[PDB]
DNA sequence: CCCTTGGCGGTTAAAACGCGGGGGACAGCGCGTACGTGCGTTTAAGCGGTGCTAGAGCTGTCTACGACCAATTGAGCGGCCTCGGCACCGGGATTCTGAT
DNA sequence: ATCAGAATCCCGGTGCCGAGGCCGCTCAATTGGTCGTAGACAGCTCTAGCACCGCTTAAACGCACGTACGCGCTGTCCCCCGCGTTTTAACCG
């Protein structure tokens, strides 16, 4: 049985922000439950937005509006900025 | 057309009546402005959620359903309007 | 001498009166202009259905009624019959709204 | 033996019989009644 | 041709493919677009980068090079927006921000 | 053979078929069992029957033969369990239960 | 465009409980939004229970556990009783 | 019994963490009552999720789904 | 001897400084088991589950004493009282 | 195409403004008792270590069961008619508040 | 403890617009068949959970004692209520 997690990814991002700082296993578990939490939130709001507008497909627009609903203020603005840049670079190349 | 001082349109007797229904016997003179601030905050929240829904649907009209989804979005469910 | 009620009786009669009926306590047009003003800061040139404004009036009035109930509980807990702003912001501090 | 073995709350089946053959009074409620 | 990961195309460290799978099998909608896992993974990268940034700053302030749940409690609650997002969250081993009401202090 | 509605088989007044459709197209799970719409429709029938029972009793107490939202407000809030379920609900045209704190009454 | 509702069904149940009492249109709308609300709650909890236990099929057991989670106390007991009786009579005949 | 096993010094410490300076003598019984309430509310849900899976063991995931079920989210124990 | 109220403040800083759990394991575990007896008999608990109930319970009581302290201070008193507790639980909507 | 916005005019309930005055917010003061604080004495918590085994966890079949498509039709819905329960009013009897 | 009197309940009468029943007209609910597959059931492994005792020691408990503060009481003053008058913006069409 292989149970996957986000551990190595939070580790990589941590080494990007603070290359000299490590993280304990418990804090890694907290980060994992955080990523799963926020993921389920944005996915749920995307499902609601897709159901109310009568569409069967989740696109980047529904995820964008869901981010603008969940994240207050600057988290929403910078989050939509980073995500839009990521989809931009993704489909451009 | 800039609209200003419309929150003053909420009248002292209005808020007074709301408190009379809420069970308040005697009201201090400083309740009013604070109540206007609180109401303005609440309306900013609910209206930014509803207008967000309306922007996502590419519609120029804010339906009552959007307001219901904003209130249920905040955790306050409103029956009877859909 | 003109007959006058002792202070606090008219307030109680109003309590029973307004708690008795379902009437809406805020006038339509001012509340609608307020909603439109607040909505101007988000997206310009928006259309509102009447049932939407009525919805915001229902939720707003009910929210303020509950807020004045809890505020009354705070004022009475302070051994005072007069609600004060610190009672309001106290209730909004305990509810977790700030 | 048959009644309390018939109860089958947990781990008692071994614990129940050692006590009752030694003492009934080790149980608080039994000794009280 | 040599397969290149979609996470490396957009420049994301998070598994765009795994997010796509979770959106497909998560019973969210019947169909999933091609920009949803990229955009969502980017948002998660921003949030994680911010919370780990504040956690690293708090750890550096406490003279500890290993992040502990206390540093997450402090790093979150000291920030206004993350406190507004996580206000309903109880973090294990978090503790409480040091606070004393000014009226309780002697004079 | 003549088609008999599944709502009439279990003795339910609610549309077991419609509930089944909403469970299929509601993006809840990938597959829906055969007992889910019957059981769920029965639960909804019990809840609706109770709330309409209390609403009818309140309407009879107010000398009105037509149920109004006020009678739903009273019928719910006067009941403990339905108040615990609906505690987060704002009913339109509901009003407030008549209440006065005993300290506010004259003496 | 035909927009379906629960109106006639709430009407039938009302005529079962109180044959002599009518209902206003607004109260019928409140009852409609109530039935839709509770429906979405039980269906959502059933989806969560089906996802956590790793099963792709919603059966009467998941709906039962969802009812026991949402409805406090006697509403849960009598609700599970009525529902179990309904499935019983359904599959029996 | 058991609920009395929660000690006057324990509740005292929990109040010291919350910022309480001085404590009345009657806080203890009320705190035990509230704790018993909350524990019943969470444990009934956790036992519900346990019985649904047809398991005799109450795991950490059941408690996490009960806390998230009641609106208080917990991290670090899985989710 | 210290003036009354100084040791209390030093304890406030001490316990607010660390992450230590303030309730002893075995009594809390026996309490959880007793409360669980009334639902289904003969249940098994993992250690992480009891630890979870201890985390949520202690955090909940800490927040409850924070809001209760806010009530007592609003009453112009430094001593929390049961009416402050049940007041906070009345305003939160838990009763 | 229908529901929103805009305009206009007539009514009038409601809001603003003022003005006495009585009761409640607030400060001060004093008492008594209840809680903090420290010390000696128990006492179970914590840690370890033994013995057992129940049930978590995984696998392998194998089969009833639900998705899916074709055929069919009747339950529910939109449009359309009554008619009566309830809003509104006018008068009278009753009740609750306040100064003798 | 009691009448003057202002507000409220009660009752009879009247007019109306929404509740309630009817009637075409669907289109989704029911039936009949298949077809693959999720999970029901039996079996096997072995891990962590259960009970218990030995032993030490940090914490809890009981108690003596002081004084800090909660609460009752009093006086003051100020400010919000009850009512009249006047204006205006809500309301309805």
């Amino acid at each position: 049985t292989r149970k996957e997690s986000y551990a190595i990814y939070v580790y990589k991002v941590l080494k990007q922000v603070h290359p000299d700082t490590g993280i304990s296993s418990k804090a890694m578990s907290i980060m994992n439950s955080f990523v799963n939490d926020v993921f389920e939130r944005i996915a749920g709001e995307a499902s609601r937005l897709a159901h109310y507008n009568k569409r069967s497909t989740i696109t980047s627009r529904e995820i964008q509006t869901a981010v603008r609903l969940l994240l207050p203020g600057e988290l929403a603005k910078h989050a939509v900025s980073e995500g839009t840049k990521a989809v931009t670079k993704y489909t451009s190349a | 057309k800039v609209l200003r001082d419309n929150i003053q349109g909420i009248t002292k007797p209005a808020i007074r009546r709301l408190a009379r229904r809420g069970g308040v016997k005697r009201i201090s003179g400083l309740i009013y402005e604070e109540t206007r601030g609180v109401l303005k905050v609440f309306l900013e929240n609910v209206i930014r959620d509803a207008v967000t829904y309306t922007e996502h649907a590419k519609r120029k009209t804010v339906t009552a359903m959007d307001v219901v989804y904003a209130l249920k979005r905040q955790g306050r469910t409103l029956y009877g309007f859909g | 001498k003109p007959h006058r009620y002792r202070p606090g009786t008219v307030a109680l009669r109003e309590i029973r009166r307004y708690q008795k009926s379902t009437e809406l306590l805020i006038r339509k047009l001012p509340f609608q202009r307020l909603v439109r003003e607040i909505a101007q800061d988000f997206k310009t040139d928006l259309r509102f259905q009447s049932s939407a404004v009525m919805a915001l009036q229902e939720a707003s009035e009910a929210y303020l009624v509950a807020l004045f109930e809890d505020t009354n509980l705070c004022a009475i807990h302070a051994k005072r019959v007069t609600i004060m702003p610190k009672d309001i912001q106290l209730a909004r501090r305990i509810r977790g709204e700030r | 033996y048959q009644q309390m073995l018939k109860y089958r709350g947990f781990n008692n089946q071994i614990m129940q019989l050692k006590k009752i053959c030694n003492h009934p009074f080790v149980f608080e409620e039994v000794e009280d009644q | 041709a040599k397969a290149k990961t979609r996470s490396s195309r957009a420049g994301l460290q998070f598994p765009v493919g795994r997010v796509h799978r979770l959106l497909r099998k998560g019973n969210y909608a019947e169909r999933v677009g091609a920009g949803a896992p990229v955009y969502l993974a980017a948002v998660l990268e921003y949030l994680t980068a911010e919370i780990l940034e504040l956690a690293g700053n708090a750890a550096r302030d406490n003279k500890k090079t290993r992040i502990i749940p206390r540093h997450l409690q402090l790093a979150v609650r000291n920030d206004e927006e993350l406190n507004k997002l996580l206000g309903r969250v109880t973090i294990a081993q978090g503790g409480v921000l040091p606070n004393i009401q000014s009226v309780l202090l002697p004079k």
